[PDB]
RNA sequence: AGCCAGGAUGUUGGCUUAGAAGCAGCCAUCAUUUAAAGAAAGCGUAAUAGCUCACUGGUCGAGUCGGCCUGCGCGGAAGA
């Protein structure tokens, strides 16, 4: 029930966030269970947080509308049906790889968690800093 | 994994859970047998009470193999004996769900936060809290 | 079928349809709601 | 019978055939009870039935030992083995397939045996008397072995030893097998299944061998014990050999005009003999015995002696009534057996013609003695009686045997339910 | 059963079909097997027994008055 | 008439004769001609084929896009071809074909035999079900629905011929 | 519109402590979960089932959705 106003609030609302945040993750579900995503959701809160709704929003202008204010490069999430969940521990943190490691486990599929150019990561474990 | 042979949302007074003709025409149709149906069903059910319905899982299997993972009766549920009333939903509104305290309730919602898990107990409570107004009366604390 | 002088959509599987100028009710879920004319 | 030309002395085989209502189902009943062993028909097509079932179970009370024909393998969509499957699963039984099904409707030719591994192929209605056995027609003996296989697995399990001995890669011979097998299918083990069109004639003439050979004899089949005013756990061993005190146990009463009455029994024990004395046990009544009439391609073979086992129809004495037992006067007065089924349907009844209903009362009252799977009822409100029957048909053939027998219609009615009021 | 008078009170799983229990008048049962065979295929059974009375607007009582006279 | 605004974009291997208003299709199938509305006008413009409706003709959009699923199907026939198929339920119906013949035992008391129509090519993988293949998707069907109609599913055991993909929608004898 | 999933953990909501079990005994119930779970409107209803309430989710991308008044028509509409 995404009217063009409310649509552009919405999106808004969850892309500020990842805008201005860390390197999150979002999925590629349009063949899941109410428990799937109802599971995962509750996972991906105990990870992080329970603000992620693990509602979709792979719509055709959801991300190219709320997306585009920062690092537009990674405006390429307009595929298909996309549920995401943040990551507030660390950009690329276990949360933002135990998607992918699920990915062929109890789930559909997770959009490959492509991550973010806040910094133009490149195809690499994001986690270069010594202990 | 198993197919749908035993299928019955349904857990009779758990001195024995789910008496094999105790139930009604549905559980007739359920392969499962009974030397295993209430040996860890009658005992291990002491983790809330015993002698009430302990909701369960119908998961059985093919190899005459029993695994399932009970979840618990709802505290609600349990507000028949437990939370002094034994009426519930339909007159919760025109009836009250009985003299129920959130002191306890919440106590319940937390300590019986096994079976019914979540991101965050306040989740559970908030579950719970739901529970009992399903009746349009829940414990008022 | 029904020659009802008041055809009309008894079912969410229904429907109207006018082969030739003539009003039947077609309800996919039941072979009751078949009606032809009005 | 003594066997397919194959065969090992004459055995007096008695037979009672059943029918196949449950209408009248104390005719099963106590003709399971009355029998040794029991032969579980079938439809190669049809498979197992509501009356299969319902005599299954009828055979279940008598714990009898069963062994399966499946008749009608010429009758297109007949599969022995599938009806061995409806048996196994509609019954729950081990249908141990002591046979084989060579065709189907078209190609039904004979039976492959999986012990002789060989396929008697007979001739057909009449003349199914070619015994001229064939051995292993391969293909049929593709699997046929391995149905042996079947077999051999129950018999394996019939002794502690033998399944070790199985275990030892060893067979079982023509003698071990049956009898290991039959030991217990003496005691209702497993049913063998055999299959054949008697209207074809083919299967049959196995269907009884493996009858000598597995059914239990009087003497394999464990004693009866008899019933007395107090019945004991053995109030009297009425083992087979009539050494004990005449006590057959009468469980049928016929008609004749020319012999007058012609009541039936299997003797259970002691021997009765053209004329002697006994008691009604059950009813404390008494009377001679004169002129037995023993069935045997029926010539009225007024038979001036009965024996152990032997089922024979006595005519005269007074009473026996289909279950009562039959005793000398040493009278193991019961047998165990009071019992019958109880109307399930009931029903008032009246006469065409009004002055009638006192024939029609009597009536009920003979053909009442006639089947105990019937009874009559008199209600006080107005007059009418209620033939209280086991089905439709079991007091419908009665309703219309006033007409036949007492030679007077009826109008059947629903009974007058008896309605107080307060 | 229903349809018929029976009030449901309770059924079960009794072995391979259920035994079902049922207070039925017992005018409603007068040829409730005959019944039951043709909509079980024969398969099944029924037992009846007289337990008490009751009522049931049927002024087929009021009918039967007029006997002998009116 | 929204399908008649989408061209049918011509495969590789099949041959438009564009004549007028009737047109033929040739593809690795066959060749299938028809006959358009007059309400048509239709082009190739490089291996499409495009529809719109004739002036003078207020229902040409519809017709144009009636065309347009004729001419698509077409093509698809003679690239391709349409193969339906149907089952036999009940007991000793069995649909046997003789090249263009189908010996069907339905057990009325004659051996029905229905003699395909030129361009069907019958199959029977087993004795109870057939596979039709054609160039035409309204001919085949039909041809499958006349087939179905000898000897109907059924509503309470689905004895009859039926699609092999039909849902036949049953129903119990009685209570009774 | 079409097409690709989904319509919970108390969830048989206690819900007339037989369930009318997510859709007859009866009332209110997202309460993480959500787009979902309505805790009922045909399927079992006793559940299930797969469709049902819906809803999102995706697809692709042009209008689309409904009603009001309206004009003219249509049917209704069979005799010797
Ligand atoms: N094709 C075939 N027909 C049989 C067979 N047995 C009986 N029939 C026929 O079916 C009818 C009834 O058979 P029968 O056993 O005499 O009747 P019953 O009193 O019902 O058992 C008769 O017309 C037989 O010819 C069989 O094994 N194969």
């Amino acid at each position: 029930m995404a009217l063009n106003l409310q649509d552009k609030q919405a999106i808004v609302a969850e892309v500020s966030e990842v805008a201005k945040g860390a390197l999150s993750a979002v999925v590629a579900d349009s063949r899941g269970v109410t428990v799937d995503k109802m599971t995962e959701l509750r996972k991906a809160g105990r990870e992080a947080g329970v603000y992620m709704r693990v509602v979709r929003n792979t719509l055709l202008r959801r991300a190219v509308e709320g997306t585009p204010f920062e690092c537009l490069k990674d405006a390429f999430v307009g595929p298909t049906l996309i549920a995401y969940s943040m990551e507030h521990p660390g950009a690329a943190a276990r949360l933002f790889k135990e998607f992918a490691k699920a990915n062929a486990k109890f789930e559909v599929k997770a959009a490959a968690f492509e991550g973010e150019l806040i910094p133009a990561s490149q195809i690499d474990r994001l986690a270069t800093l010594p202990t | 994994a198993k197919k749908v042979q035993a299928y019955v949302k349904l857990q009779v007074a758990a001195g024995m859970a789910n008496p094999s003709p105790p139930v009604g025409p549905a559980l007739g149709q359920q392969g499962v047998n009974i030397m295993e149906f209430c040996k860890a069903f009658n005992a291990k059910t002491d983790s809330i009470e015993k002698g009430l319905p302990i909701p369960v899982v119908i998961t059985v299997y093919a190899d005459r193999s029993f695994t399932f993972v009970t979840k618990t009766p709802p505290a609600a549920v349990l507000l028949k004996k437990a939370a002094g009333i034994k009426s519930g939903s339909g007159k919760p509104n025109k009836d009250k769900v009985g003299k129920i305290s959130r002191a306890q309730l919440q106590e319940i919602a937390q300590t019986k936060a096994a079976d019914m898990t979540g991101a965050d107990i306040e989740a559970m409570t908030r579950s719970i809290e739901g529970t009992a107004r399903s009746m349009g009366l829940v414990v008022e604390d | 079928m029904k020659v009802r002088a008041s055809v009309k959509k008894l079912c969410r599987n229904c429907k109207i349809v006018k082969r030739d100028g003539v009003i039947r009710v077609i309800c996919s879920a039941e072979p009751k709601h078949k009606q032809r004319q009005g | 019978w003594s066997g397919m030309a194959k065969q090992y002395e004459p055995h007096r085989i008695n037979i009672i055939d059943t029918p196949g209502h449950v209408d009248f189902t104390i005719e099963v009943e106590r003709s399971m009870r009355v029998l040794d062993g029991a032969v579980m028909v079938y439809c190669a097509v049809g498979g197992v039935q509501p009356q299969s079932e319902t005599v299954w179970r009828q055979a279940n009370k008598y714990k009898v030992p069963r062994i399966a024909f499946v008749n009608k393998m010429d009758r297109m969509g007949a599969n022995f083995l599938k009806v061995v499957n409806q048996i196994k699963t509609r019954l729950g039984a081990n249908p141990v397939p002591l046979q084989l099904a060579i065709g189907a409707e078209e190609h039904f030719t004979g039976v492959v045996d999986l012990v002789k591994m060989k396929a008697i192929n007979w001739n057909d209605a009449d003349q199914g008397v070619t015994f001229e056995y064939e051995d292993i027609p391969a293909d049929m003996v593709e699997l046929a072995n391995e149905w042996h296989q079947n077999l051999i697995e129950s018999a394996a399990e019939a002794s502690e030893e033998l399944m070790e001995k199985y275990l030892g890669g060893e067979e079982l011979t023509e003698a071990e097998i049956k009898g290991a097998l039959r030991q217990r299918v003496l005691n209702n083990e497993i049913i063998l299944v055999t299959c054949g069109s008697a209207f074809k004639n083919k299967g049959v003439q196995a269907m009884l061998d493996a009858v000598i050979d597995y059914l239990p004899s009087p003497v394999d089949v464990p004693a009866i014990n008899g019933i007395l005013d107090d019945g004991k756990d053995t109030p009297a061993e009425r083992h087979a050999s009539d050494d004990e005190p005449f006590s057959a146990l009468a469980f049928k009463i016929a008609t004749d005009p020319f012999v007058g009455n012609l009541t039936f029994f299997r003797v259970y024990s002691g021997v009765v003999n053209s004329g002697d004395t006994v008691l009604n046990s059950v009813k404390a009544a008494r009377e001679r015995f004169g002129r037995i009439v023993q069935m045997h391609a029926n010539k009225r073979e007024e038979i001036k002696e009965v024996r152990a086992g032997d089922i024979a129809a006595a005519i005269g004495l007074k009473d026996v009534t289909t279950g009562d037992t039959l005793c000398d006067p040493d009278a193991p007065i019961i047998l165990e057996r009071m019992e019958f089924p109880e109307p399930v349907i009931s029903i008032a009844v009246e006469p065409k013609t009004k002055a009638d209903q006192e024939k029609m009362g009597l009536a009920l009252g003979r053909l009442a003695k006639e089947d105990p799977s019937f009874r009559v009822w008199t209600d006080e409100e107005s007059n009418q009686t209620i033939i209280a029957g086991m089905g439709e048909l079991h007091l419908d053939i009665i309703v219309d045997r006033m007409k036949r027998e007492f030679n007077v219609e009826a109008n059947v009615g629903k009974p007058q339910v008896a309605y107080r009021e307060t | 059963l229903s349809r018929r008078r029976g009030m449901l009170k309770g059924q079960e799983s009794e072995v391979t079909g259920v035994k079902i229990h049922a207070e039925v008048p017992l005018s409603e049962m007068f040829g409730y097997a005959t019944q039951l065979r043709s909509l079980t295929k024969g398969r099944a059974s029924y037992t009846m027994e007289f337990l008490k009375y009751d009522e049931a607007p049927s002024n087929v009582a009021q009918a039967v008055i007029e006997a002998r006279g009116k | 008439s929204r399908v008649a605004k989408a061209p049918v974009v011509v495969p590789a291997g099949v041959d438009v004769k564009i004549n007028g208003q009737v047109i033929t299709i040739k593809g690795k199938n066959g060749e299938l001609t028809r006959t358009l509305n007059d309400a048509v006008e239709v082009k190739h413009a490089d291996n499409t084929l495009t529809f719109g409706p004739r002036d003078g003709y207020a229902d040409g959009w519809a017709q144009a896009g009636t065309a347009r699923a004729l001419l698509n199907s077409m093509v698809i026939g003679v690239t391709e071809g349409f193969t339906k198929k149907l089952q036999l339920v009940g007991v000793g119906y069995r649909a046997a074909v003789k090249g263009n013949v189908i010996n069907l035992s339905l057990g009325f008391s004659h051996p029905v035999d229905h003699q395909l129509p030129a361009g069907i090519t019958a199959e029977c993988p087993t004795q109870t079900e057939i596979v039709l293949k054609g160039a035409d998707k309204q001919v085949i069907g039909q041809v499958a629905a006349d087939l179905r109609a000898y000897r109907r599913p059924e509503p309470y055991k689905g004895k009859g011929v039926r699609y092999a993909d039909e849902v036949v929608r049953t129903k119990e004898a009685k209570k009774k």
